[PDB]
RNA sequence: AUUGGGCGUAAAGCAAGCGCAGGCGGAUUGAAAAGUCUGGUGUUAAAGGCAGCUGCUUAACAGUUGUAUGCAUUGGAAAC
RNA sequence: UCCACACCGUAAACGAUAGAUACUAGCUGUCGGGGCGAUCCCCUCGGUAGUGAAGUUAACACAUUAAGUAUCUCGCCUGG
RNA sequence: AAAGAAAACUGCCGAUAAGGUCUUCAAAAAAAAGAAAACU
């Protein structure tokens, strides 16, 4: 009997809608709706929820039972203050900047750097008259490069055991060093992704900064009540998940700018 | 009543034609084809299917009862892998291959299956060793 | 014959099922384990008496 | 790696690359380290010294562990592995003929724990090759059960 | 390299076309039975071959019994 | 070097890839026939290109116009 | 009163006796878990 979120929510926050038919991964015909005769490619609803409930399903038994989550989100601006939003609401680690080559395969360098920040910090907090103020404020500079590359990642001190990727074209790397190390992820896949590296695939956008806030929270919302948390828009009415569309024509999802495009610069 | 959309032809050798048609349907991890039918054909295919290597096979014909196609299926798995491993045909044409049944081939230590049509018509290895009768061999399949 | 249309739609299925709470079992067997080791270090003790008269 | 894992060379090249005078020198290991009961890995490595070099490529063969099933102490079936240019043969033997193997394939059937086995090297006689196809013979090797699980036949039986 | 290889850049696709003989050759039905499979009989000299045994002090060796391969004829099978 | 009529028959005569047949993701162009009816653009059937995964290769690379999965036939190769 | 570009340029320029090091080698490397004990 349990619920989730409205099908006319979902059409109207424009999650069923994905990218131009140009730009498509054959094998992501499953969860296409019709588009034999459509413009834009889009997804099928009742797919859509389903495996929105499964992502949902495994995330939470996963953060009942102690595991650590990471979110690695570097693309549009709008995804890193996203991401940030749910590190301040859930003590979850985050990768906001760009993903380290071998972030998860050669933990062992990056354990050291991480290690190296928390040392440096405690010794800065503790104090001294000794730092005078040249050096303290070179000190600071690399203080502040290793919170801003390394700030969601010092807290967990293992391997994470699930990733959360917004786009898993982007988050290539990311989902690579997943898949050779056989950890779950899951993605928001958008018609142009190959479902093997995958694998809670949860058919949604990915350009639209409603559509990708929406489903993120949801997530979120899963590991929020598994840690005993108030939710924000999981399991609730029509009234309170109204949002606003970010502003800087009008908020759609066409992909163009094909003219930046030309041939590999040949010729002899 | 089953409907197609794409005109059927097919390559001459009937034998090594469903061998490359399952072969490439197993690569390309397809699951329905379609080809010309035959008797030849069809009986390979019925022991095939009672041997378990493909799930369905149903042949139809026209309304005029001058052609006739046969449209199969394979037997994936839930995880979508096959349950062929690989496809090898032996009596090409031109070179016809004829054993006696004391050298009757064995299979893979006898876990694949040789296709043998002695004189009942199409009979796999394990059921002529039995009868112990041999003749001509097919193709390989495991 | 033998047409069914059993329809397994469901590719690319998930492998991960549970997060990785089988290992009750091998905290189990990691405390059976221990238990041998302390019983061997009582009769190694016994045997220093008889070579010393 | 806490097992039986016995560790051997297979081949110790001689590797160098040109700098701007003088040539930099480093030695390369191919070491195949198996437990003789299933598990076999195999790693090749480089370095400036050769106790380097055996240290680093132990360390690669233990990460890299593919795990064997054994039929009767022999392979179940006859198969030939590929691997660029080199072709390796395997067949089933029966018990008593020993390890009939030579050099790579030698080494690496002791290490995986066979014994009667019937190879040939069909092809190059580079040792990284004959592994890589003597590996690639070995994993795509399929079970009686496997077959029976997808053939739905009953466990062995015709 | 029939089993058991290759011809873009390592040897090797004729400059291209019209093409007889040759090779291969749609689907279905009937007959015949040349291929194909199988049964019976004859033959394929003896020595040698492989297995067992005996005799030489055991062996080498010798003897001993077993041990195929093909052809022809006859009786059937009819999938190619 | 040009023209007419007679020969010569070789070229990096190259896509350095014989012809025929069956199957195997997709995207971007362009050309022809056909369907609709402003062009433009959409679909179908073909020809000619680019990009590109499984697949193949020693690698470069090929990749529905294959150097991929297979069959038939011809020509050719066997160290310098 | 913007759509411009802008332009190469050439003199001459040849050769380098023979055979020659240099990777020796990985076998791989010494020691913690002990205790300790009654006896009439
Ligand atoms: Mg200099
Ligand atoms: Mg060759
Ligand atoms: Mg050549
Ligand atoms: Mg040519
Ligand atoms: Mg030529
Ligand atoms: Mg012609
Ligand atoms: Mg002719
Ligand atoms: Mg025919
Ligand atoms: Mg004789
Ligand atoms: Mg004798
Ligand atoms: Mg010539
Ligand atoms: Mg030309
Ligand atoms: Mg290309
Ligand atoms: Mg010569
Ligand atoms: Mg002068
Ligand atoms: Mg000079
Ligand atoms: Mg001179
Ligand atoms: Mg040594």
């Amino acid at each position: 009997k349990a619920e989730l979120v409205s099908l006319a929510k979902l059409g109207e926050m424009r999650t069923h809608v994905g990218m131009v038919k140009r730009y498509w991964n054959p094998k992501m015909g499953f969860f296409i709706e019709p588009e034999r005769k459509h413009n834009n490619d889009h997804f099928v609803l009742e797919l859509q929820r389903q495996s929105l409930q499964t992502a949902y399903n495994y995330v939470k038994e996963v953060a009942q039972n102690n595991g650590q989550i990471l979110f690695v989100g570097t693309k549009n601006d709008y995804v890193k203050k996203l991401v940030n939003n749910i590190a301040k609401r859930v003590d979850v680690a985050f990768i906001t900047q760009r993903w380290l080559g071998g972030t998860l395969t050669n933990f062992k360098t990056l354990s050291i750097s991480i290690n190296k920040l928390n040392k440096l910090v405690e010794k800065q907090a503790e104090n001294a008259a000794d730092l005078t103020k040249k050096e303290n404020l070179m000190l600071s500079r690399e203080i502040e490069r290793l919170e801003k590359f390394f700030g969601g990642v010092k807290s967990l001190k293992r391997l994470p055991n699930l990733l959360i990727v917004d786009d898993p074209v982007y988050e290539k790397n990311a989902v690579a060093e997943a898949n050779i190390l056989r950890i779950p992820v899951v993605a928001l896949c958008n018609t142009n992704t190959n479902p093997e590296l995958v694998d809670f695939i949860i058919p949604a956008n990915n350009h639209q900064p409603q559509s990708t806030c929406l489903l993120m929270n949801l997530l979120a919302d899963a590991v929020a009540e598994a840690k005993a948390m108030p939710t924000m828009f999981a399991y609730k009415p029509d009234e309170e998940i109204q949002i606003e569309i970010p502003q800087k024509k009008q908020i759609t999802s066409q992909r163009l700018n094909i003219t930046r495009n030309p041939e590999v610069l040949t010729r002899e | 009543m089953i409907t197609t959309t794409k005109p059927i032809k097919a390559h001459f050798d009937p034998v090594a034609d469903l061998l490359t048609k399952i072969n490439n349907a197993r690569k390309a991890k397809l699951m329905t084809v379609t080809t010309i039918a035959s008797k030849l054909k069809i009986a390979i295919l019925e022991i095939l299917v009672k041997e378990g290597y493909l799930a369905n096979f149903q042949v139809l014909e026209n309304k005029s009862k001058t052609k006739r196609i046969v449209t199969f299926n394979l037997k994936y798995t839930q995880r979508r892998i096959p349950s062929i491993n690989g496809v090898k045909q032996i009596s090409k044409p031109g070179l016809r291959i004829y054993r006696p049944f004391e050298k009757l081939p064995l299979v893979l230590n006898g876990l694949g299956i040789a296709i043998i049509s002695t004189s009942d018509g199409v009979m796999t290895d394990k059921v002529a060793r039995l009868k112990k009768i041999g003749g001509e061999i097919l193709a390989y399949v495991w | 014959m033998g047409n069914f249309d059993s329809v397994q739609a469901n590719p690319y299925r998930p492998r991960f099922k549970r997060f990785n709470a089988e290992h009750v079992n091998q905290r189990q067997n990691q405390q059976n384990n221990n238990n041998n080791r302390f019983d061997r270090n009582r009769n190694r003790q016994h045997n220093r008496f008889k070579d010393k008269q | 790696f806490k097992s039986e894992f016995e560790e051997r060379i297979v081949k110790l090249k001689r590797i160098s690359k040109t700098t701007k005078g003088g040539r930099n020198m480093r030695f390369s290991v191919l070491v195949v380290v198996g437990n003789r009961k299933g598990k076999i890995g195999y790693g090749i490595a480089k370095a400036l010294e050769v106790p380097n070099a055996i240290k680093k490529a132990i360390k690669a063969a233990h990460n890299s562990l593919h795990t064997i099933e054994i039929h009767k102490g022999s392979i179940y079936h006859e198969v030939i592995g590929r691997s660029g240019a080199s072709r390796v043969l395997l067949k089933p033997a029966p018990q008593g003929t020993g390890i009939i193997a030579g050099g790579a394939i030698r080494a690496i059937i002791e290490l995986a724990g066979y014994s009667d086995i019937y190879t040939k090297n069909l092809g190059r006689n580079t040792p990284i090759n004959m592994i890589h196809a003597t590996m690639d013979g070995i994993l795509k090797q399929l079970s009686p059960r496997r077959v029976a699980i997808l053939r739905n036949k009953n466990l062995n039986e015709l």
